[PDB]
């Protein structure tokens, strides 16, 4: 019964391929009978250039739940990410990711991948999803700059 | 006399004394340390019952001692979960699961500083703990002599 959701999701894969920001990857999975799975997108995010995440691209998958838009995607990063909030499972955390806070039918993929982006290199510190960069971005600034700059390399297109 | 098990489903200071003088041991050789959950969930029940009285701070701490470095000194456990999961219990960071933070956090501060000056503690998760225990918190702020002495414990590190 997630019909009203693949309607949605239909809209916005023909909106995304109109026009979306360059560097940017967004498309639906597909089944193992080679149709669409639009509940599961694989995406890429480029680092934001003028930032040590520049030149990296990062890949992360976007799941959809049966009573989408009412809840937001899960965000995942694959592999996961060093960076304050970004979960050890990959699973990126936003204010508008989540239903409970900014999460409404006002947003869009490209917000949510924009919004990821900006996110990389303006972490919330208040909130973090895992210990060791959190650990690392409050103790030596430098280093955890040098170790998103390394990550950024190795992940590089 | 008492048994490992009534104990952790009721901690009481009582029922730690009434394990009898092996208490320590006993609290280790019942618990699954090749599960970080567990481990964390008995460090929490035993900590709960943390007294600055002699006989009860001695046995809370002795068990701690046992139940910790049979976990630590485990090549596979992975020390980093234990943490990680340490935290989101103690309700000092965020999980994706849903988890009901404890009450009481001076017990936990109280043999996080015994613990810590220990030799089977793996000092690379001092950094980690200290981010935690110093980053802003209501339930810390209400246990600041805890809190205070845990810090001061952990720039000895």
């Amino acid at each position: 019964m997630s019909g009203i959701a693949l309607s949605r999701l239909a809209q916005e894969r023909k909106a995304w391929r109109k026009d979306h920001p360059f560097g940017f990857v967004a498309v639906p999975t597909k089944n193992p009978d080679g149709t669409m799975n639009l509940m599961n997108w694989e995406c890429a995010i480029p680092g934001k250039k003028g930032t040590p995440w520049e030149g990296g691209l990062f890949k992360l998958r976007m799941l959809f739940k049966d009573d989408y838009p009412s809840s937001p995607p899960k965000c995942k990063f694959e592999p996961p990410l060093f960076h304050p909030n970004v979960y050890p499972s990959g699973t990126v955390c936003l204010s508008i990711l989540e239903e409970d806070k900014d999460w409404r039918p006002a947003i869009t993929i490209k917000q949510i991948l924009l919004g990821i982006q900006e996110l990389l290199n303006e972490p919330n510190i208040q909130a973090p999803a895992q210990a060791e960069a959190y650990t690392i971005y409050c103790q030596n600034r430098v280093e955890y700059e040098k170790r998103v700059r390394a990550q950024a390399k190795k992940f590089a297109p | 006399p008492a048994d490992v098990s009534t104990f952790l489903a009721f901690p009481s200071p009582e029922k730690l004394l009434r394990l009898g003088p092996k208490s320590s041991v006993l609290i280790a050789q019942q618990t699954d340390t090749s599960d970080p959950e567990k481990v964390v969930s008995a460090f929490l029940k035993v900590s709960s019952v943390f007294k600055d009285e002699a006989t009860v701070r001695m046995a809370v701490q002795d068990a701690v001692d046992a139940l910790m470095q049979k976990a630590f000194n485990s090549s596979s456990f992975n020390s980093n979960t234990f943490l990680t999961r340490l935290l989101v219990h103690m309700g000092l960071l965020k999980s994706e699961d849903k988890v009901k933070a404890i009450a009481n956090l001076y017990g936990p501060l109280m043999a996080l500083n015994h613990m810590v000056q220990q030799d089977y503690f793996p000092k690379a998760l001092a950094p980690l703990l200290l981010a935690f225990v110093t980053k802003p918190n209501s339930a810390l702020e209400s246990c600041s002599f805890a809190r205070h002495s845990l810090l001061q414990t952990l720039y000895k590190v």
